[PDB]
This record gives C-alpha cells, sequence and structure tokens, in this order.
C-alpha cells in the first residue's frame, strides 16, 4: 500500500498497465496471498478487470484433487 | 554478451558490454563455435 | 523493303547498352566490395539523439562510453528508419553510423521471458472449473478470436 | 511486320529499366561512399567569450577546452549556454545547433492518447470546462486576460480517487489541444546515475520554454511530489534534490511564460505543502465519485459501442452501482459483454449487464475505498 522506491516502481507498473494507448494487444496476470496489501488502486477495475477468488479446495474439488 | 544479431546467420554478429567501459558489436574467433555462445553468457573478449 | 532495314540498328544498340550495363555493375561491385570491407566489426554500440534539419541527414550520437557526437553526415542507414533513443552501431573512430539494431532491455527482461513452456494441462487443476473457465475466457479468447470481442464491441479484459 | 521492330523495342526498353536501376544501386553506392570519408564532430555547449577569435567550450561530458570559431559562424549567434559542433582533430567551433539534447523528451511530448473527445468523458462537465479556463483560454487568447488584468494560473492538479478520469481528462486535453504537450510517468523522470532526474526535469522546462505555448503532464506526481525527508538514503537526497529542482523551475524568478502545467495524483495528502501553494497550483481540481446522473452518462458513453438486443434501463443499473468510480462502469460493459460472449450469443440484454453490475459489486468489496483524503 501507498521506502518510497518500492512506491515508485509500484506507480511505474499501474502507469505501464494503464497506458496511454492502453494495453495494445499485452495481456497481464497476477497472483498474490494478501490482497489486504494491494489496496488504494492497484485493484482499480481498469488495471485489473477481473479478481479471481481461490477457496479452499472443496470435498469433491478435494477427492479430484487427490 | 546480448542479444545474438543472427541476421544473416553466418556471421551472426553479438553485441557485448564491456562493464564500466563500453558496449560494442564484435564477432567470434574462428576457434569459438556460435553453438558455444549463448545471450549474456559473462564472454571475455580480445583487446584490439 | 520493310523490317530488313532496322534491324543493325535495334541490336547493336541493346549490345552496346548491355555492355556499358556490365561495365557500371563492375564497379557497383568494386563500391561495394570496398565498403564491406570498410565495415569493420566494433561498432561501438550508441543511442541517437534528435536528427537536425541540414543546413549550408545530421544526427546526435550519445556513445556507450558516455561521449556525444555530431554527425554531418548519417552514414550507410536511412534517415527516417532512426528514431531518436534508438540504437545504432557506429564507426569505432570516426563514429559515422553503419547499422541498424535491436533495442534491447535489460538482463532482467531477457531473463524474464519464458522458453521452456511448462506443460500443465488445465486437467491437472481440479475443483477450479469456475475459476479456470474464466481466467482462460479472459485472456485466452482474446489472443485466439478477437472477433467475437470486435463484434460485440467490446473493450475485452 | 510488328514483331521483331516491338518486341525489340520492347527489349530495349526492358534494358534501359535495368540501366536505370543499376545506376540507383550506384548512386546509393557512390552517395554512402563519399558520406563514409566524413568524421564525426564532438558536442559541447559554449561558455563566456574572451575574444572574437577565442571562445571557451565544455565539450558536454567531457572538460572544457578553449577553441576558436571557424571562419563563417555568425559570432552573434555563439551565445554563452548554445549548443554548438567542434572538429575532434583542431576543436575548433564550425557549427551552433538547436539548443540542448535528451530524447526522452522527445519521447514523453511524442506519446500519442489517442482521440478523445470531452464528450467521450462524463459526468465532469465542471471539472472540464473548469481545466479550460487555466490550460486552453490562457494560451489561446492571452489578450483577453490583459484587459481583465490577472495574470493567468500556470498549474493546477488533478486529485481524486482512483478510476475518476483523471488520466483521461489529460489525454483528451492533449489529444484536443493544439500545442505542444509533454506526457509524464513521475517514475521515469527518476533515474539512478547521480543528480540526472533534476537535470531531466531542467531539460524537459527548457523544451517547454523552448516551443511555446506548452503543456506539461505530470502523472503520479506523488511519486517525487512526496513530503520531504528530514534524513534518508541516496533515494531521498536525490528525490528531495529533484522535488527543489521542479519547485525552483515553476515557483518563480524565471515566472513562466506560456508553460501551463497539469498534475494529477491518487494521494495529494503525501504531497509537500510546497508544491500545494497556491501559486504554483492555483486551481486544486477535485474529480469526485460520478454521481448518480454522472454515472448514468458515463454508462451511457461505454455501453454505447456494444451491440445491444432490445431494450436497456441503465436507471436500475445505476441504482445497484452504489460508490462505482467511474472506471468501473467500463468494467460493467466489459463485463457484461463478457457474459454474451459465454451465452455464445452475438448480442447483449439487460440481464447480462445486471449480472455484470452484481458481479462487480462483489469485486467492489476488495478494493477497499479506505478514509481518503484530499490535498
Ligand atoms: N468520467 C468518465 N467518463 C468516461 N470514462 C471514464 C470516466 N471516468 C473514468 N473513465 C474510464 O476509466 C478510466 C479512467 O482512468 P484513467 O486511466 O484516466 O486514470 P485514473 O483512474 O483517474 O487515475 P490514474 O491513472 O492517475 O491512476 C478509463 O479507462 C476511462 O474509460
Ligand atoms: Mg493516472
Amino acid at each position: 500500500k501507498r521506502d518510497r522506491e518500492v512506491q515508485r516502481t509500484m506507480l511505474e507498473l499501474l502507469n505501464q498497465l494503464d497506458g496511454f494507448q492502453p494495453n495494445t494487444q499485452v495481456k497481464v496476470i497476477a497472483a498474490t496471498n494478501r490482497v489486504d496489501i494491494l489496496d488504494p488502486a492497484l485493484l482499480r477495475s481498469g488495471r485489473l478487470d477481473r479478481k479471481i477468488e481461490f477457496p479452499m479446495p472443496n470435498e469433491e474439488a478435494r477427492a479430484r484433487i487427490m | 554478451c546480448t542479444k545474438i544479431i543472427n541476421a544473416d546467420s553466418e556471421d551472426p554478429k553479438y553485441i557485448i558490454n564491456v562493464k564500466q567501459f563500453a558496449k560494442f558489436v564484435v564477432d567470434l574467433s574462428d576457434q569459438v563455435a556460435p553453438t558455444d555462445i549463448e545471450e549474456g553468457m559473462r564472454v571475455g573478449v580480445d583487446r584490439n | 523493303r520493310l523490317l530488313d532495314s532496322e534491324i543493325k540498328i535495334m541490336k547493336s544498340e541493346v549490345l552496346r547498352v548491355t555492355h556499358e550495363l556490365q561495365a557500371m555493375k563492375d564497379k557497383i561491385k568494386e563500391n561495394s566490395e570496398k565498403i564491406k570491407v570498410n565495415k569493420t566489426l566494433p561498432y561501438l554500440v550508441s543511442n541517437v539523439i534528435e536528427l537536425l534539419d541540414v543546413d549550408p541527414k545530421c544526427a546526435v550520437i550519445k556513445t556507450s562510453t558516455r561521449q556525444t557526437y555530431f554527425l554531418p553526415v548519417i552514414g550507410l542507414v536511412d534517415a527516417e528508419k532512426l528514431k531518436p533513443g534508438d540504437l545504432v552501431g557506429v564507426n569505432k573512430d570516426s563514429y559515422l553510423i553503419l547499422e541498424t539494431l535491436p533495442t534491447e532491455y535489460d538482463s532482467r527482461v531477457k531473463a524474464m521471458e519464458v522458453d521452456e513452456r511448462p506443460t500443465e494441462q488445465y486437467s491437472d487443476i481440479g475443483g477450479l472449473d469456475k475459476q479456470i473457465q474464466e481466467l482462460v475466457e479472459a485472456i485466452v479468447l482474446p489472443m485466439n478470436h478477437k472477433e467475437k470481442f470486435e463484434n460485440l464491441g467490446i473493450q475485452p479484459p | 511486320k510488328l514483331l521483331e521492330h516491338k518486341e525489340i523495342d520492347g527489349r530495349l526498353k526492358e534494358l534501359r529499366e535495368q540501366l536505370k536501376e543499376l545506376t540507383k544501386q550506384y548512386e546509393k553506392s557512390e552517395n554512402d561512399l563519399k558520406a563514409l570519408q566524413s568524421v564525426g564532430q564532438i558536442v559541447g555547449e559554449v561558455l563566456k567569450q574572451l575574444t572574437e577569435e577565442k571562445f571557451i567550450v565544455k565539450a558536454t561530458n567531457g572538460p572544457r577546452y578553449v577553441v576558436g570559431c571557424r571562419r563563417q559562424l555568425d559570432k552573434s549567434k555563439l551565445k554563452p549556454g548554445t549548443r554548438v559542433a567542434l572538429d575532434m582533430t583542431t576543436l575548433t567551433i564550425m557549427r551552433y545547433l538547436p539548443r540542448e539534447v535528451d530524447p526522452l523528451v522527445y519521447n514523453m511530448s511524442h506519446e500519442d492518447p489517442g482521440n478523445v473527445s470531452y464528450s467521450e468523458i462524463g459526468g465532469l462537465s465542471e471539472q472540464i470546462r473548469e481545466l479550460r479556463e487555466v490550460i486552453e483560454l490562457p494560451l489561446t487568447n492571452p489578450e483577453l486576460f490583459q484587459r481583465v488584468g490577472i495574470i493567468p494560473p500556470k498549474g493546477c492538479l488533478l486529485y481524486g480517487p482512483p478510476g475518476t478520469g483523471k488520466t483521461l481528462l489529460a489525454r483528451a486535453v492533449a489529444s484536443q489541444l493544439d500545442c505542444n504537450f509533454l506526457k509524464v510517468v513521475s517514475s521515469s523522470i527518476v533515474d539512478k546515475y547521480i543528480g540526472e532526474s533534476a537535470r531531466l526535469i531542467r531539460e524537459m522546462f527548457n523544451y517547454a520554454r523552448d516551443h511555446q505555448p506548452c503543456i506539461i503532464f505530470m502523472d503520479e506526481i506523488d511519486a517525487i511530489g512526496g513530503r520531504r525527508f528530514s534524513e534518508g538514503t541516496s533515494a531521498d537526497r536525490e528525490i528531495q534534490r529533484t522535488l527543489m529542482e521542479l519547485l525552483n523551475q515553476m515557483d518563480g524568478f524565471d515566472t513562466l511564460h506560456r508553460v501551463k502545467m497539469i498534475m494529477a495524483t491518487n494521494r495529494p495528502d503525501t504531497l509537500d505543502p510546497a508544491l500545494l501553494r497556491p501559486g504554483r497550483l492555483d486551481r486544486k481540481i477535485h474529480i469526485d465519485l460520478p454521481n448518480e446522473q454522472a454515472r448514468l452518462d458515463i454508462l451511457k458513453i461505454h455501453a454505447g459501442p456494444i451491440t445491444k438486443h432490445g431494450e436497456i434501463d441503465y436507471e436500475a443499473i445505476v441504482k445497484l452501482s452504489d460508490g462505482f468510480n467511474g472506471a468501473d462502469l467500463r468494467n460493467v460493459c466489459t463485463e457484461a459483454g463478457m457474459f454474451a460472449i459465454r451465452a455464445d450469443h452475438d448480442f447483449v440484454v439487460q440481464e447480462d449487464f445486471m449480472k455484470a453490475v452484481r458481479k462487480v459489486a462483489d469485486s467492489k468489496k476488495l478494493e477497499s475505498k479506505l478514509d481518503y483524503k484530499p490535498v
């Protein structure tokens, strides 16, 4: 969330993600275990259109896993 | 080393970075095969 | 009568122009060979700066050896092929540009790309069919189709 | 009897074409060979002038060389600070050049934002109208304020939560206005070489001054605009150095002529009070979350191109769209289209939009819109 060096790199990251002439044909996938640290603008709908929640495996899901 | 050109694949040309000194486009000595060089590779070069 | 008189000129002109073409080709061969042997292969890569207009084909160069140079003539590369900030290989002594080069980005970024191409199939992922379908339709469909979106008109995620 | 005549005439014409092509090859060869024998020239910036034949040049990042003008250069043009080229042999000046360097500024100018009309933004009429009063009217019609008497503000800042259209508004301004426009990512103007970022700020301001009228846009200004640390690493040192450089550039003693400036930030609080001082950033523009009417407007904007099927009730979507930032509604349209894709349909209906709204409202719980502060 918003040591200013990591902040500046992160800001460069969101500006690359948004982008003048946005995104051309470049798709981005991100994986985290702790959303609460991400917060202010990285989770913005523009930069990350889809938030996909991974729950603990279901019982039938666990059976398929094994 | 960096980004083998390989435009004509005969003498593929090699860009190197003599760190603290300069960057260059160079070839290989005839002793070392191109298959012996990958990207980066920390390669040593002659002085001339 | 006719068609029998012009025969001398129409072929003699062709043969003489062919000989002229042969000599002209020889001159081109000599020039090309001298230029090629002139193309030494250290090139001291350098970044391109503003292409200032000519005034009585001018480029300003920042070298990899942290020096700036002005070129009255670019060299063996076309002017508009250059884009300030571009990377060119120049003469190690006269600093004339004789190359066009791929940009190169960084060692980290080149190590960043995937060449192994791992081999996990969606079948090995279990119990996430909602999530797998979500990610697949979010990413792969713009990669493959790109016509469903334009037909609907939406900007793909 | 056309066979021999016309066939051999065509042969001669074809051979003439091959000759002109080959002579074009030779012209290229001789021209580049003549260009080959030339040599480059060192570049450096003429300092104080001693006599009409003695000059002082700092050869860029090299030393300071006493040199003399060649023969033809108008000595008047060789002003203290102008950029000249020197022979690498005798070091004599032989041509003054356009002022300075740095293709970084070139990229930050030739950035292409795309065509974005003000109509493509929705629900910001007051702010959009406000910006044109400080960004467009002064440079288009300066003579107006002469009679008003009030001097024009030079910089003004856009602040608001993520996803309300700040960068979009900047893109629109860049696209529609006919003037020189600089686009800044506040991160990339921060380089590791000692004292290079302040130099870059200086050169970009110089480029703006030389190319008047000019617009500077600094997105995420909080990257360097942060409050000045009392102590820190080289990071704090050089970042505050660059901040004070930018300050001297815009604050005063230089009284920027046509250097109207725009910046945006998601965190206006962290900005140093020196920036937020009115003399630099006179018109602070708050770009709030879109209102329900504004939400309907932007929804109409982004749902427009969609090949809908049947009626669309934007009002219900607005009703369920509580607290959505502007970017969210674009995500709403995208998700409705994606639901239509899932149904394999070639059209989108109201229920697709409704499902999209529910889906992004669920995601809305993730982006914790904190106790957010203005400047
Ligand atoms: N009022 C609006 N009208 C139209 N589209 C809007 C509006 N507000 C937001 N949007 C949409 O949301 C995005 C606007 O976000 P933009 O990239 O301009 O920056 P931001 O979210 O304001 O902040 P930053 O880029 O500084 O993090 C665009 O994709 C645009 O289509
Ligand atoms: Mg922005």
